[PDB]
């Protein structure tokens, strides 16, 4: 039985536990290609089901994802409850190495759900985004305002009747009245967040740390309530990097959406391409050959080293030492020599395909990989000795913005922060994908405290492990096809397209109208550079995605920020922002 | 802090200063653009051109697959026909202020007419000049693919290639032929 | 009438054939020679489904769904392995002589043969021999003729002669050299000759007036009009 | 062959940019021209960019700052965090609709002289993001001096645009003092780079095949 086959996951013990606790008629199990039990529960039982899952013997501890879906245009809803809208809750049990997706059906007039923020505190921003983009109210939410769109925005853009393109609306006309209006709307109002202007003795300074700040990693504002230099409270203001990428997922064919997947986490590249192409290949019923798996793993590890190099050097720069960023970007140029040679592009290769990769490896790639693998380790040891073992850097980072396993789990923190808390959870080992089980590599874990310093050094060890994986990729590279033999491999091999008529027909229709994915739901979770990145794809049977939901880790980390930094100095927050490993394209999608 | 921590920190500061001062004796890593040209690998995705077949005619048959495959929608062209019946673009314009250099048009091209070439220097003063018409795209050679001729494979008859003259084609047999 | 398709019960008209009954239910069966306005003839052999007499029958037999009545109690499988392989083989047989013409063909993106090639999943060519070719005819100012693309589905002659009662279109020749067109060059004399461009599932008969300023179907802005 | 721009932030014009442009002739005598050339030389050889980034294009621009490219060689590495000390605004990234008043405010807080480089397809036109939350090009409200196509432009493309801006600065006419003289800004109407490079670009015949390294 192939891994992409539709399964209902009735043999999962959580289904039997829910059946024994709530009864057989309390929920409906949906057969998907997500690899996860999908359970439609009633809205009135959502909090009871969430509490029951939270207090299981091997419990579901992390709310991985929470978002909405507009089902009004979905023509293939067989076996599904009647829904105009729906809200899904992806929950992960780390100790079970399992996950479940709860789904709540909603009518058009009654678009309200009980809030999940009491069970999982990271549900706050997810519910704010679901309200922002779908107009679904969450009752009992402490502050249910817009988070992706400005406050003076009309409508909910992820609804099916909201137009996607900017050219549907009038072109952007910045006038004086409009500039004053949106600048008033952007102005922080401390009364709306429950903050005072000060105590009786002194006033609090409300400071904009961003969007244009050297330490904000993009279009990103934190509003700091400052007592001297102490942070009384902060409000991270996101949505300044909102690109409408999920809406664009409903707007591009399955093939023509791949470059958009590249720009979700723009230091990730092929790492961002991997979960999307794997989820589409689950929709298409494609099992890629071994050479495709090794090529994709090698490109993913090269871009992981690229991203980690930028992250480590920028952390060192934020701490104060500006020299290693020059050398680390030289190392990034060595990686880019290989990546440009293979894919033809530096930052956004757009090189993975449904069913494989765009081209075969060029002749002489192993020379460039060998050169980089000889170049890297002495440079990394030099960075470690010169900067990471400096005691001033240690005094800036050790013990700063620390949290444990409970705080990591309750905020959805994944990647180096979660493993710095000691929880050994990496997707490439727990749920292996793309042939990662054929490589030997270690997963570095922390001692129990997620420090700035611990997160950075864990990423250094991850860089060394990726160098080991790249050595194995260089030495044991399979001979074979770079594209699968499936009819839905998009596009087909180009030489056969150029001389064979049936291949030409397949290519013609795949690049123009698009490949037809039969109606299903698919999910792929990967270990991205900054944490766990996932694609949840709904096909309605067309050449376009009916719904493209991208879970990114930086959203969760930025929501975790005020809990972990409250009561610290501003310099601690600068170091914390440098050690999170986020970009705002990941946060806002 | 302890005395050992103070001495260790002094030593680490001295080590950092020493290693950067030794970097002062290292070979420079700078690639000196523009005096030394940027090396680009042969499949680097830069400026888009339209190419010609080995016979010298433009390869583009105005099939419009590149325009629909473009996720940006920054290609606009129109089919036209010569007297002998070959298809060619009457115009071909690319909005390079929009183009993301993803290469999906070249991948979708069934004639290898449109190609992304190793050239990145396309900065402009007015962005209306980033609209490249067919006169700014069509080059005088085959580009990256030296030999492929789509019309040598097509069944459609053009000048210099009658019915039955394409690759893997038999000569046409009239229905009035005496052979059974 | 109640039929069973792949283990699913359906209520259909017993006076209909199986192809039109299954297409009315939203099921996908590839077809060429059948048309709703022209009736069934069983020429192209593309619409094969496996038929079983009873529910407790596992052998089955491939039949033409267009030539089989949708009577009460029939069991059929569209997604049967032998049926899928045979439908793919029919597409492959049609592909052996088909010209490498899609970029310069006015039917591309609007072509039933392209759609059925993709629908059967046939994308790998293993035929290595020559493709037959044909000369074309001048059919007047409205219809352009390209007989290389013909799949010999007989739709044109059935429409033009049986339906529209035209006299100047016909089928000539024999086995794999069957030719569809006029007995000589000249304008198609039927007042309804233009429906051939939609009746023909390939790019043999195309709109010449559209071909002068051609664009693909996806690039078109449509509206319902009178 | 010059365009004269005069700004008027408090005039009877609400739509940004708050300026008027007119095609004029070169206003340029044996000493004023030489001293204007000296000022242009000093300004074009010392261009301090604003440390401002919106998206991935900023990563490529700061890559140009590092050792493997060393944009310091042109004298443009200083990278001010304050708009008052910056001469060049690089819109390096998408002009998000929420970020557009911020970009306008930061451009307003810069001081004379100021130049704008729109880096990347997003800043040029909206790029691939023809979407509800994205302004389709920063030149809808910011006057742009140099456009860089690319997604992202590579670091040497940013350097090439810096040299293009240097040639445009080296032949512009600006007020030598704010007390005496014409205060409008004269920018030369350069030949397009497309038309300049058309001769050598169309003459290309063969390129390397994409099969080797
Ligand atoms: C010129 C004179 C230089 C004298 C110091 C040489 C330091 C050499 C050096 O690089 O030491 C680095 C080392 C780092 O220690 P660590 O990271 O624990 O690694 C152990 C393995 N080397 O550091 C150490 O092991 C620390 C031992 C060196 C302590 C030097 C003390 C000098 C005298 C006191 C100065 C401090 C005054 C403070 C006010
Ligand atoms: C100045 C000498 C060369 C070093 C280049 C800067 C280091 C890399 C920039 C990191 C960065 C990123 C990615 C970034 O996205 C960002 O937001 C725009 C920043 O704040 C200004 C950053 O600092
Ligand atoms: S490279 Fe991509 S964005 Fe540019 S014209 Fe081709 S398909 Fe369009
Ligand atoms: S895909 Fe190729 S042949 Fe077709 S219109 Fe585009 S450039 Fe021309
Ligand atoms: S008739 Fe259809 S399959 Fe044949 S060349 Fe034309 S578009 Fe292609
Ligand atoms: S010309 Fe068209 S309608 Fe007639 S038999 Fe051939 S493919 Fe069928
Ligand atoms: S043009 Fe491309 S690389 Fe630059 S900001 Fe936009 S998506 Fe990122
Ligand atoms: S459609 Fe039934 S045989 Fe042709």
């Amino acid at each position: 039985e192939p891994a992409w086959q539709t399964r209902d996951h009735l043999d999962d013990p959580v289904i039997g536990e829910l059946r024994n606790r709530f009864g057989p008629d309390a929920f409906t199990v949906q057969a998907t290609r997500t690899g996860v039990p999908v359970v439609w529960i009633k809205r009135e039982q959502l909090l009871e089901v969430g509490d029951f899952l939270k207090k299981l013997p091997k419990p579901y501890v992390m709310l991985f994802d929470l978002h909405g879906m507009d089902e009004r245009l979905r023509t293939h809803r067989e076996g599904l409850p009647a829904a105009d809208f729906s809200v899904f809750y992806h929950l992960i049990s780390i100790d079970r190495n399992r996950d479940i997706m709860l789904k709540v059906a909603l009518a058009e007039n009654d678009l309200h759900v009980p809030t999940f923020t009491k069970l999982f505190p990271n549900a706050n921003w997810y519910e704010r985004e679901t309200w922002d983009l779908f107009g679904i109210t969450f009752d009992g939410h402490p502050n249910l305002r817009r988070i992706m769109m400005p406050q003076t925005w009309k409508g909910h853009p992820l609804r099916k009747d909201y137009p996607a393109r900017a050219t549907e609306f009038s072109p952007f006309e910045l006038t004086k009245a409009k500039q004053d209006l949106e600048m008033e709307a952007l102005t922080f109002k401390p009364e709306e967040w429950g903050m005072k202007r000060g105590t009786e003795n002194e006033d609090f300074m409300f400071l904009n740390l961003g969007p244009n700040h050297p330490s904000a990693h993009g279009a990103f504002r934190i509003v700091l309530q400052l007592d001297g230099e102490e942070i009384v409270d902060c409000v991270p203001d996101i949505g300044y990097h909102h690109r409408g990428a999920e809406k664009m997922g409903e707007r591009q064919s399955w093939h023509s959406y791949i470059p958009y997947t590249d720009r979700i986490e723009y230091l990730g590249g092929c790492v961002n391409e991997m979960p999307y192409v794997l989820a589409v290949e689950k929709l298409a019923g494609i099992t890629v050959p071994d050479r495709v798996n090794v090529i994709r793993v090698m490109l993913s590890e090269l871009f992981r080293i690229n991203s980690h190099l930028l992250y480590i050097s920028t952390f060192i720069q934020d701490v104060g030492a500006m020299t290693p960023v020059f050398f680390a970007f030289t190392d990034r140029q060595k990686i880019y020599d290989l990546v440009e040679a293979i894919t033809g592009f530096r930052m956004h290769p757009a090189w993975f395909r449904i069913g494989g990769v765009a081209h075969d490896l060029p002749r002489g790639w192993d020379r460039l990989l060998r050169e980089f693998l000889d170049w890297m380790p002495k440079r990394l040891a030099s960075y470690e000795k010169a900067a990471l073992q400096n005691t001033i850097l240690k005094g800036r980072s050790q013990g700063v913005a620390a949290y444990g396993a409970k705080e990591a789990l309750e905020w959805g923190t994944t990647g180096a922060g979660l493993r710095a808390t000691g929880i050994d959870f990496d997707v490439r080992k727990a749920r292996p994908y793309s042939g990662y089980e054929n490589f030997d590599f270690e997963i570095p874990v922390g001692g129990g405290v997620s420090d700035c310093y611990t997160r950075v050094m864990l990423k250094v060890e991850e860089l060394r492990q990726s160098l080991r994986i790249l050595e194995q990729c260089l030495n044991n590279m399979p001979e074979g096809p770079f594209k699968a033999d499936h009819p839905l491999t998009t596009p087909p091999p180009k030489e056969r397209t150029l001389q064979h008529i049936e291949t030409l027909i397949t290519h013609f229709l795949q690049v123009s109208w698009g490949p037809v994915m039969p109606a299903n739901e698919s999910f792929q979770m990967i270990e991205a550079t900054k944490g766990i990145n996932s694609y949840y794809l709904t096909s309605d049977g067309s050449t376009m995605s009916y719904r493209t939901r991208v879970r990114t880790p930086s959203f969760a980390h930025l929501q975790q920020i005020p809990a972990a930094i409250r009561g610290s100095l501003v310099s601690d927050l600068i170091v914390y922002l440098g050690s999170i490993d986020f970009v705002m394209s990941d946060v806002d999608r | 802090m302890t005395l050992k921590e103070l001495l260790v920190g002094f030593g680490t500061q001295v080590r950092s200063i020493w290693m950067i001062g030794l970097h002062a004796f290292a070979k420079r890593e700078t690639r000196m653009y523009p005096e030394e040209p940027v090396y680009l690998p042969p499949r680097y995705r830069g400026r888009i051109v339209l190419t010609r077949d080995p016979d010298g005619e433009e390869r583009c048959v105005a099939c419009n697959l590149c325009a629909v495959a473009c996720p940006v929608g920054c290609i606009s062209l129109q089919k036209a026909e010569t007297k002998d019946g070959r298809w060619y673009p009457e115009f071909f314009r690319i909005n390079f202020s929009r183009c993301i250099f993803c290469g999906l048009c070249e991948e979708a091209c069934p004639t290898t007419a449109i190609q992304l070439t190793p050239d990145f220097e396309m900065g402009e003063y007015k962005r209306q000049d980033l609209v490249y018409e067919k006169e700014d795209l069509l080059i005088s050679g085959p580009g990256k693919y030296p030999e492929y001729n789509f019309y040598r494979m097509a069944g459609m008859a053009i000048d210099g290639k009658d019915k039955g003259e394409a690759e893997n084609e038999a000569k046409p047999i009239d229905v009035k032929s005496l052979l059974p | 009438a109640t039929i069973h398709v792949d283990g699913k019960e359906y209520e259909v008209n017993g006076a209909d054939n199986l192809l039109e009954a299954c297409l009315s239910l939203g099921l996908d069966i590839p077809y060429f020679c059948w048309h709703p306005a022209l009736g069934s003839v069983g020429a192209c052999r593309q619409c094969a489904v496996k038929q079983y007499q009873n529910a407790e029958d596992t052998r089955g037999r491939l039949v033409m769904s267009c030539m089989t009545p949708a009577s009460d109690g029939t069991f059929i499988s569209i997604d049967d392995e032998e049926a899928k392989q045979f439908r793919e083989s029919v597409v492959e047989w049609l592909m052996t002589n088909h010209p490498h013409d899609c970029p310069v063909c006015e039917e591309g993106g609007n072509c039933h043969l392209q759609d059925m090639t993709v629908m059967t999943g046939h994308s790998f060519r293993r035929y290595r021999f020559t493709k037959r070719t044909h000369r074309n005819q001048d059919l007047g100012p409205f219809i352009s003729h390209e007989m290389n693309r013909c799949i010999a589905c007989y739709r044109c002659v059935r429409y033009y002669k049986d339906y529209a009662d035209g006299t100047d279109l016909g089928v000539y020749g024999a086995h794999d050299n069957v030719y569809f067109g006029r007995p000589e060059d000249g304008t198609l004399e039927s007042e309804f000759s233009g429906n051939l461009v939609e009746i023909c599932p390939t790019g043999v008969f195309t709109d010449k007036t559209h071909s002068e300023r051609y664009n693909r179907k996806w690039d078109m802005q449509f509206a319902p009009s009178i | 062959d010059y365009t004269l721009t005069r700004i008027d932030p408090n005039g009877e014009n609400d739509r940004y940019p708050l300026q008027k442009q007119e095609i004029v002739t070169d206003p340029l005598n044996v000493f004023m021209g030489k001293l204007n050339d000296m000022v242009n030389w000093g300004r074009k050889n010392s261009i301090w960019p604003y440390n401002f980034g919106l998206s991935c294009c900023y990563v490529e621009m700061v890559t140009s700052f590092t050792a493997v490219h060393d944009v310091a060689r042109f004298g443009a590495e200083v990278l001010r965090a304050s708009p008052r000390q910056a001469d060049l605004m690089v819109v390096a990234g998408t002009c998000f609709t929420k970020m557009a008043p911020v970009i306008q405010r930061l451009y307003d807080q810069m001081l004379e002289p100021k130049w704008v480089i729109s880096m990347g397809a997003c800043a040029n036109s909206g790029g691939m993001y023809d979407i509800y939350s994205v302004v389709q090009g920063v030149d809808k409200f910011i006057p742009v001096d140099v456009y860089i196509p690319g997604c992202p432009p590579r670091p040497e493309a940013y350097m090439q645009a810096l040299m293009l801006l240097q040639e445009s600065i080296g032949k512009e006419r600006r007020p030598l003092s704010w007390v005496v003289g014409d205060q409008g800004v004269y920018r030369a109407n350069m030949q397009s780079e497309r038309e300049r490079k058309r001769g050598e670009r169309i003459a290309v015949t063969n390129l390397r095949t994409p099969d080797e390294i």
